[PDB]
């Protein structure tokens, strides 16, 4: 019910990490909080007050 | 065999570029290199077998130290 | 990293001023509380081992994780997971006597959700564990110190969770 | 070109291109409608080249064209005339470039395992390039077979 | 050994490229590049995963980094993990 | 790696003078062989192979004893090692000629040669012989192309680099 | 701080720390209200500190306050004292911080770069921290100022 | 990673089981297929240079990709392309040897679909290249083995696509 | 990278063309403009240290970044900021000299917006720091190699932004 | 030298001169009797140099040669015109080998550490080189001291 | 000790020792004469903490005196107790030394290989200094057996 | 390496005593002497930079050496002269402050003859210059501490001589 991923000898034989490819620490596929307030179609007057703020600047910090 | 590898090819010799300009480059041809034993080489991956990992990590301590600290001390 | 005092030293730099009254209060605060802090460390320098051994008798075993299917099942794991929480209690003793867990940021919580959901390390378990280790230590080191020791415990099971 | 030789090997230094590669490139501006001419001359004379050289080439080695041999019958020699035409066309670049990195990036970077896949020998590559430069030499000026010649010497040596 | 005393074109250590790492600083990037190699055709050793991620200590990512531009490497995506940002004290 | 101007300024550099009459007079003349130092390097370039394979050829004719068993370049291994030599000697001594300072020739082939040799039980003598075989095809290949574009005759300058690896690599019999 | 630098160092050696290093951080948190008696008092001294080794350093050095000076004029001087001032406030936080890390990265790491990018001779910088140090010596004690003159003869030998 | 007797000793280790009468099929059914396995593993490995020109010619040659403009124009290009083939024919025989493809799931498959589509290679051509080794592969080593090929050529194939 | 030459000989290989009376006239306008590019060249090179000095003694000091707060307060921030507009002045130096801006594509504007925007380098004055280059460049090569020297920086400009 | 720097860059390459290389030589040989008329005007003016550079440089940049200054005094001024000599010889030496190569090698690499441990400012060395380049540049011809005037330019942005 | 591990620290850095480093110096060197107190205590009392110790490990563990143990027999008790003396004696060393570095390189590094090479339990060697670290606490003062016990749990840090 | 107290423990250990009294007595000297050992390499710590430009001055400048033909004839032997004489500083203060030369044997002393008779660094000038270092470091730090630091530098003197 709750396999541990194991490439040989682990358990089952689920690849590791529970993905096609037994890899870890893949790249990230999220953006930062600027882009994805302003990929959707709402928070677009947010974007618009944090441009002309500078807060903008803060937020596409990585903290 | 024989007459499988009287068939193909020279080979191509191993060029040696060094990026750096003081250093020499050398060629080998690639029949000298092909003699002996080969020697290993450990990859590391994020999925392999719990034997994998450890031979590389053993490898390394191996290749950074000169010798094992794990099974000694 | 940073400690109480590397803190202070950012608020008041980051400012420009230099130090005022209140940041001198701050600092009269660290300095009680140090010398508590070192005997705390000094303790569970002393009984990790313990510590470990008496949490992972409460939390983890005779359960379905070490039964095989579980993830403790084999040698390999179940000494990843006590080894796992060595690295808790070395790391929340930093943060204890730094007074800032700012290392907890730095060097563990870095990525370690990730990586227990990546490989299907049970959350929970993960976290009664670590809370089985704040109730020992808290027993070892006493009130005042098992409350500052509570507060780094509780900041590390708030990172997983 | 000779500017992408400066300038790979300033940036690998980390300091501005010295005042010797700098003059060596204002004598490559100063040579610039040479060159060009060479690849006017070079450009209108080649299906003259091709079959001069190619004709030079089969008469050399016939074992290729017989049959048993990798260029039997009427696509095979397509291929291999294809191909002269296609090193005419690097040797201008390497003329205009002034340097090797088209001839080498192009042409002659693992040249020996694409022969050796497709079953061509490299000494037939190797005298291939030897009648291309003769005919090519026989249609240039007398100081314009010293500039162009040493092209071909190159590849040749990408050849062996 | 902080790597800007002393800067070069006059200081005896060829130049270099020199990081605003702190003694034993402790800031991450994680990086993900890919890598086509050049020397492998010529050299022809054997094949290695050229697209990898990795946590970069800070002080030395910026050779790091120029290194990957210098062969070809196209980087994708760099974000500071370990580190906080903007402190002028504590690392 | 100094080639003849930085050879003449190093001199001067551990004087301390400046440059005179004899510093000029020693440049002028590199200046002038120069042109002709260019063509040789062309010559090598065109013809490389050809060479090495025609030194070749004349060294295991001359030394067939090689081949035999015993010797040194029997295997097709040993003997491709060989052939890897003789295009190591060409290409740094084709280097040296436009050079016209054989400092490349010691500092980049020649400092540790016996030592290796004599740790892989390489033989001397037939390296050193490869070597003049070397020379004296380069030296015949100038003497035509020499006396098509006329010339200066001429040819101690291409004698040289050859002339100093043979000195070198040879044992001190007297 | 020196309770970062003792953790720190066994993180990285991955142990607890050892007996040897607590009670370092034993004598370093009783040695607390001293320290900050220090920094009391070169807080509240500042502008004597500034103004006075402002003026034995322009005194012993008339270099850079001659016309033609890299601190020549009013603004110039007022910003050589502003550095001054810079300097002593850093002194203070490595009088509490029992260490001189903050005193490195905040105003040592690369110090040598911006002073040479700006024209300024860092030496005089350094005779400007050696007068503060004179003045700040004489409004405290034996022991005191030889604790504070010490993080100051620190900057000193790192601008020199 | 594993192959099939690894596998049966992990499915009858993660119930915690022993070895029962259907995991003794299993094995004996390894132990029967074994022979074949080794001797199509030997004349793969006798004529890999043959089986790469014959599939190259097949699949690549005379089109788009080797005429000006494809993915395969230039020499280096050509070189890198005939080297990969060589690198899914040698996998390929171990998954084969094996008898689970875990190997192309370790060592090929990861990170080459994001370095195919980083450089440009074309996922179409590389495909209908790999299944050209599929069938000259088939023809050197017989029906039953070049099915056994043919089960893994397949893998990579659906690995890349 | 490639120069203008290798860009004509790209555009001429990849329609598999020889090279025209077009590709000839763009190569006769980049062997008119390459003494100008060289004495260009020469003069950036002559006088790397005082263009960083008068640019960052324009654009960036004496306001907020440089008092306390700002991203060029330090010693530390300060030296890895100018360090940066060395390396801006360098690279436009070889993209004024090839004159085709690849290289500033390949080994300047590539992660760089990643690594400022996740460091808080703000790149507003950036800008204004790399078009404070642009005037004195422009100052002291003159008025035909300093509209060179405007397009690259202003192509870096562009990439930032 | 450029004929060295091709040799190493090939080397490391571990190739034959290229095509592209030769030509480069070919310049290089070609332009020598040039090089070699500035460097013998330069040799055999030399004492007028260094005396005219070194009025100019202690005119316009009092400050060293007063009291209190680096090069206070006859021996002292008689050893700061000794550097403008030596600069003046290294000048001639990069003129000859077409490289800074030996300008950069025997004068400037780790000048500053060095005039740093003397206590001298390098500001004023590159004052004194600018001087000499005015001069010699009064010396030549247009495009003469173009070339030569541009070696000066090196060294100065070496002090700088 | 602490001087040494402070020099190899700042060797490594290739800087002369920091502030707070020679600080963590005056502090240890003041702490000298407590130090030599200690371990003076426990110098002169060892044959109670060797005898004494030996009997609480042997009365709470029966096992390794039992026949069939690994200590069972005179010669064994007594070579038992010889190793109880060591690990006694190189405490006394860490203590004077104030710092772990003697109890390690001489006793620590590498134990648990040598005891395992020698058929014997390694928690029993931890239960031995245990309940040395109980007498040699019954010995001293509050603080004193604080510090002290300290670093016997060091050692059973070590052990287990 | 080792200080006072290492060596000491190195006696006792060796004949396998415990500390006795005459140990005692030499770790009472070295805490003694612990202070004034500490002030000194603050001070020599303070002042390197004026010790080597004090000692060259002294020792080295206005003869043959700095004359073209000498070995500090050149900016890079100059540098390398000078960066050599900060090592022997710097070793000589690690010296004093332990109270023991093992380190000028470990990490200086060491090939460092085969090292200058390999390069051709004059041995004499450069024990010559060691002792300006001594004279002006003594005058330094004082009475005291200058016949420390004299047994350093004589001990390295007597190392390469
Ligand atoms: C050939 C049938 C097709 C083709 C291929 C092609 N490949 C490359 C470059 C690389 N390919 C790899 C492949 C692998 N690495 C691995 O570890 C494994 C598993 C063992 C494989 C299959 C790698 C790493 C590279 C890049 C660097 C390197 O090889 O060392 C190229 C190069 C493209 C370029 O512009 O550089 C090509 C052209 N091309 C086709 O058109 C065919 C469909
Ligand atoms: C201090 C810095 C730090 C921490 C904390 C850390 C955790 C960490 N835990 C891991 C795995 C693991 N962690 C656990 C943990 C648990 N299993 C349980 O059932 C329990 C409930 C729980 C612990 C309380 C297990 C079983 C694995 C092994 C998974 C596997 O690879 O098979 C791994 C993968 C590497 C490996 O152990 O094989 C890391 C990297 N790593 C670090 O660098
Ligand atoms: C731009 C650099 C470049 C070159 C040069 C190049 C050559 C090239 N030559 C080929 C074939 C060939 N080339 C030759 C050439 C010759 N036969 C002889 O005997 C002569 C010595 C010689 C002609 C002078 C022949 C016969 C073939 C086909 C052989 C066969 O298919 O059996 C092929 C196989 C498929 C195809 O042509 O489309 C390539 C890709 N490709 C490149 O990208
Ligand atoms: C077992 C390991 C091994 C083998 C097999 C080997 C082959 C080998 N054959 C050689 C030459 C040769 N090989 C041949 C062979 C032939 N000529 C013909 O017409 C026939 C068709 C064909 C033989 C069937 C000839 C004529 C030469 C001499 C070429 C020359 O140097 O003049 C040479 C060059 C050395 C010399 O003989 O002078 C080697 C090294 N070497 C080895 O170490
Ligand atoms: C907290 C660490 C820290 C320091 C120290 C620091 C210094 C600093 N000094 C500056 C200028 C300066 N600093 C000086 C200093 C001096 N002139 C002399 O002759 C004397 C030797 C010396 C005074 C003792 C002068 C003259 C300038 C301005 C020079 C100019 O603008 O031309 C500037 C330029 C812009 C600005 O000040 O706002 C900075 C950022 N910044 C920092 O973040
Ligand atoms: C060759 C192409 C290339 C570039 C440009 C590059 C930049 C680069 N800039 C960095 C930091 C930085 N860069 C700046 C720059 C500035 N601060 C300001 O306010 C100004 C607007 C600006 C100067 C004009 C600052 C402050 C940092 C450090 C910020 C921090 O660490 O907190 C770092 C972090 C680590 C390190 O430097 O070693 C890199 C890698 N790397 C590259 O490979
Ligand atoms: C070939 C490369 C090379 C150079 C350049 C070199 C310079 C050099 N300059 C020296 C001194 C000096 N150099 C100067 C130079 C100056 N004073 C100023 O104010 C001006 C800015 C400047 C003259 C333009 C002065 C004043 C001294 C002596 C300072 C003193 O002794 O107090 C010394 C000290 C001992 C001696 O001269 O014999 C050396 C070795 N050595 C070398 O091997
Ligand atoms: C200074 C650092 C250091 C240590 C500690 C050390 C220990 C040491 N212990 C030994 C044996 C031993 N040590 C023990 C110890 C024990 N038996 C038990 O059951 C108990 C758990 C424990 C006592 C508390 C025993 C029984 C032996 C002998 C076993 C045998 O010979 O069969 C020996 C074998 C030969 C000999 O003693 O001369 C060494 C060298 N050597 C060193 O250099």
């Amino acid at each position: 019910a709750y396999p541990y991923t194991g490439s040989g000898y682990g358990g089952v034989g689920v690849p590791y990490a529970n993905d096609k490819v037994g890899q870890l620490y893949k790249v990230t596929p999220t953006s930062n909080i600027v882009d994805t307030a302003a990929s959707v179609s709402i928070f677009s007057t947010l974007v618009t007050l944090l441009a002309q703020t500078g807060l903008d600047y803060e937020l596409k910090k990585s903290g | 065999v024989i007459i499988n590898e009287f068939d193909q090819s020279r080979l191509s010799d191993k060029l040696r570029k060094r990026a750096s300009i003081d250093l020499q480059g050398l060629k080998l041809p690639q029949s000298y290199a092909m003699a002996g034993i080969l020697k290993p080489k450990f990859v590391m991956k994020s999925s392999l077998s719990a034997d994998e990992k450890n031979t590389v990590v053993k490898a390394c301590y191996r290749q950074v130290f000169e010798r094992d600290i794990a099974k000694a001390y | 990293m940073q400690d109480a005092i590397t803190a202070v030293i950012n608020t008041a730099d980051v400012q420009g001023k230099y130090l005022d009254d209140n940041s001198l209060d701050k600092l009269r605060g660290y300095f009680e509380t140090g010398e508590l802090r070192v005997r705390a460390a000094a303790t569970i320098a002393a009984n990790a081992a313990t510590i470990i051994k008496e949490s992972v008798a409460k939390a983890l075993l005779y359960s379905d994780i070490t039964r095989p299917g579980g993830n403790m099942y084999t040698t390999r794991r179940y000494a990843a997971c006590i080894r796992d929480l060595d690295y808790y209690l070395r790391y929340a003793t930093y943060g204890m006597l730094a007074g800032d867990p700012s290392i907890l940021d730095e060097r563990v919580l870095n990525g370690l959700k990730e990586t227990y959901n990546s490989l299907g390390v049970p959350i929970g378990a993960t976290v009664q564990a670590i809370q089985a280790m704040k109730e020992v230590t808290a027993s070892l080191v006493g009130t005042n110190a098992g409350q500052e020791m509570a507060v780094y415990f509780d900041y590390i099971c708030s990172g997983l969770s | 070109s000779i500017i992408s030789e400066i300038i790979l090997n300033a940036d690998n230094e980390l300091r501005y291109p010295s005042i010797g590669e700098l003059q060596n490139l204002q004598d490559y501006f100063s040579t610039s409608e040479s060159r060009i001419v060479i690849s006017c001359i070079l450009r209108d004379n080649e299906q003259q080249i091709i079959q001069a050289a190619s004709n030079k080439i089969f008469q050399i080695h016939p074992d290729y064209i017989a049959p048993g041999g990798n260029a039997e019958g009427s696509r095979k020699r397509s291929l291999c005339l294809r191909d002269y035409g296609w090193y005419l066309r690097l040797v201008t670049y390497g003329l205009l470039a002034g340097d090797k990195q088209s001839i080498e990036k192009i042409g002659l970077i693992g040249v020996k395992e694409m022969y050796n896949s497709l079953g061509v020998p490299i000494l037939g590559m190797i005298d291939a390039i030897d009648c291309l430069k003769n005919a090519s030499i026989n249609l240039l000026d007398e100081k314009q077979a010293l500039i162009v010649s040493p092209y071909f010497d190159f590849i040749i040596q990408g050849m062996y | 050994g902080y790597d800007m005393d002393g800067s070069g074109s006059g200081s005896l250590n060829p130049l270099r490229i020199k990081s605003s790492g702190v003694e034993k600083d402790r800031r991450a990037f994680k990086i993900t590049y890919c890598l086509p190699s050049e020397s492998r055709l010529f050299t022809y050793r054997e094949l290695q995963n050229v697209y990898t991620t990795k946590l970069v200590p800070f002080s030395s990512w910026y050779a790091e980094q120029q290194r990957i531009q210098k062969m070809g490497g196209k980087i994708f995506k760099v974000e500071l993990a370990a580190g906080g940002q903007m402190r002028s004290c504590g690392n | 790696m100094q080639d003849t101007i930085a050879s003449i300024v190093n001199r001067y550099d551990c004087t301390g003078k400046y440059l005179d009459n004899v510093a000029i007079s020693e440049l002028e003349s590199y200046f002038s062989t120069a042109i002709i130092r260019l063509k040789v390097i062309e010559l090598i370039n065109q013809s490389s192979s050809k060479i090495i394979q025609e030194a070749a050829n004349r060294l295991y004719t001359e030394q067939p004893e090689l081949l035999r068993p015993g010797g040194n370049s029997y295997t097709t291994r040993r003997y491709s090692a060989c052939l890897r030599d003789i295009e190591y000697y060409l290409r740094y001594a084709s280097y040296a000629l436009i050079a016209g300072n054989t400092t490349i020739l010691s500092e980049r082939v020649l400092d540790g040669l016996k030592e290796t040799y004599s740790s892989l039980n390489v033989p001397i003598g037939p390296t050193v012989r490869s070597i003049q075989l070397l020379e004296d095809i380069i030296c015949n290949e100038f003497i035509i192309l020499a006396q098509k574009q006329n010339i200066s005759t001429n040819i101690t300058f291409i004698q040289q680099p050859f002339n100093y690896m043979v000195k070198y690599l040879s044992e001190k019999n007297i | 701080s020196i309770v970062t630098k003792s953790i720190v160092n066994a993180d990285a050696e991955a142990r607890y720390l050892s007996p040897g290093e607590l009670e370092r951080i034993k004598s370093f948190v009783l040695s607390g209200q001293r320290r900050l008696r220090i920094a009391q008092t070169l807080t509240e001294n500042r502008e004597m500190i500034v103004k006075k080794g402002g003026q034995q350093l322009f005194q012993k050095r008339t270099d850079v306050v001659s016309p033609g000076g890299n601190a020549y004029g009013e603004e110039m001087t007022a910003t050589c004292l502003r550095d001054l001032d810079y300097y002593l406030r850093l002194v203070t936080y490595g009088i509490v911080a029992g260490d001189v890390t903050p005193i490195e990265e905040i105003g040592l790491v690369g110090v040598k770069e911006m002073y040479n990018s700006l024209g300024t001779p860092i030496s005089g910088v350094s005779e400007g921290v050696r007068c503060m140090k004179d003045v700040a010596c004489s409004l405290l004690s034996g022991e005191d100022s030889a604790e504070a003159g010490f993080y100051f003869d620190y900057t000193l030998g790192a601008m020199q």
